[PDB]
């Protein structure tokens, strides 16, 4: 009896979905199908820099008076950008539902990009990037994306290269804004104490104006810097995509893999439009580097060859307990709702997820794992003291067993 | 010819072994070279770049 997420797309193309909950606090967001994948290397940081500029004032609400409004009701304002999606979300009370929607309308259209601000946000972005290098796992995952999707718009980062950041102007931004902010590529998602008819009327009142070959590459990239205390290594293979159901099975396998040797093991299934990265990013000391790998590759081949029913049942329980991702909290659900409408075109209910989980057994798990892991060329990204990290022949030979 | 045969009764048999050896080496040398160049292509394409943090 999962609460349905009623959806009401506009003629402009603005899908308006919402799910009501007891919480008297509601989270409302706008999702846009626009990321670094839609950028063409001349505007590689346009989405990030617009995400910085989007809260610095609009035409109707000039400057900090705008954020004074979102202080006045005590609401929280957040935004994020990925390689495929951009989100602007507000967590507020239920009774403040209209003005929040109106605020979101300004943020998506009628936004004002001040030239003064552009220089200030350039120094912010430039500096952050100049210090972003500090976060290793971000460096390793960016390296993995670059070496796995070389020559494609999926290699380039969300932030872009410092070059573009410095070389960006209002008009360029205006373009990205006027090009990738179309109404049919937009979802107004609401979760929590909201009524769907009131939210649909508010979307009709404001926001009714919005205008109406991906390739994986196996490659060894190695950023060696021996002064760092720890090494971060990510190994991935090509993922299926958003719409392919065996993702669910792969999620179970990821669960079964879990994390057993050197510290900081983990597993990811990053999905983009009919592509993705499925793999693991461990981080460790000089010696463990290899074994962990060796360790890690063995587990993958075990999931390709010797999966039993007990670990499959454990992975199914871990995945179901992971449906808590949906939970009931306004934010997470809203977020989930946001993607559902952008990626699948519909909100998949938790009962359908439970059905797709319970149809997974050990035989189809090792079949799908052999389809996606066995004898595949991986993408490897290492950063730190990575001399004992094995080169591409040893990893590629560890991607299969002679028995 | 006879004395020659005497001094090497296996002259004929050998030359047959040598013909089979030439055919087998003509089959096997480019294939082993191709396997070596597969397993050495990885490095032979490796591109190094120096990026001092500067």
């Amino acid at each position: 009896s999962v609460p349905e997420t009623q959806v009401s797309i506009l003629d402009n193309g603005l899908r308006v979905a919402s799910e009501q909950s007891s919480h008297a606090t509601c989270t409302v967001g706008v999702w846009i199908d626009a990321g670094s994948r839609y950028e063409t290397e001349k505007n590689n940081g346009a989405g990030y820099f617009l995400e910085h500029l989007a809260f610095k004032g609009t035409k109707n609400r000039p400057g900090n008076a705008l954020e004074k409004e979102v202080e006045s009701i005590g609401a929280h304002l957040n935004a994020y950008s990925t390689r495929e999606h951009t989100a602007y979300l507000i967590k507020a009370l239920s009774k403040d539902l209209p003005k929040v929607v109106e605020l979101l309308a300004d943020i998506v259209q009628n936004s004002s990009l001040e030239d003064s601000q552009i220089e200030k946000e350039r120094d912010v972005i430039l500096r952050e990037m100049q210090e972003n290098d500090a976060s290793m796992q971000n460096v390793v995952f960016d390296y993995l994306h670059a070496t796995a999707f070389q020559g494609t718009p999926l290699a380039q980062a969300v932030e872009g290269p410092s070059e573009n950041v410095r070389r960006l102007s209002r008009t360029d931004l205006t373009d990205y804004l006027n090009r990738h902010y179309k109404a049919p590529r937009m979802v107004l998602a609401a979760a929590g104490g909201v009524e769907h008819q009131q939210l649909l009327d508010l979307a009709q009142k404001h926001l009714s104006s919005v205008s109406r070959p991906c390739r994986f590459t196996g490659s060894e990239i190695r950023h060696r810097d021996d002064a760092l205390p720890l090494a971060h290594v990510a190994i991935a293979v090509e993922g299926p995509g958003w719409a392919n159901p065996d993702n669910v099975t792969l999620q179970v396998a990821n669960a079964i893999i879990g994390h057993y040797l050197c510290q900081s093991f983990q597993t990811f299934n990053i999905s983009y439009s009919d592509t993705g990265l499925l793999g693991a990013h461990f981080v460790c000391d000089a010696m463990s580097i290899d074994d962990m790998v060796f360790f890690l590759q063995g587990q993958w081949m075990r999931l390709c060859t010797s999966a039993t029913e007990s670990e499959v049942t454990r992975g199914k329980n871990i995945l179901r307990n992971a449906l808590v991702s949906h939970l009931d909290g306004t934010t997470p659900v809203c977020e989930d709702i946001g993607r559902s409408l952008l990626t699948y075109g519909r909100r998949i209910p938790l009962a359908e997820w439970e059905s797709r989980i319970q149809e997974v057994d050990a035989q189809m798990l090792r079949d799908i794992c052999s389809k996606y892991f066995y004898d595949q060329c991986p993408a490897v990204a290492g950063y730190g003291p990575i001399e004992q990290l094995p080169d591409y022949n040893r990893i590629r030979s560890g991607m299969f067993w002679l028995r | 010819t006879f004395l020659r045969w005497a001094s090497e009764p296996e002259h004929d048999h050998r030359k047959r072994m040598g013909l089979k050896m030439l055919l087998m080496m003509g089959l096997l040398l480019p294939l082993t070279y191709a396997m070596k160049r597969h397993k050495w292509s990885v490095l032979k394409s490796r591109k190094l770049a120096y990026r001092p943090p500067k």
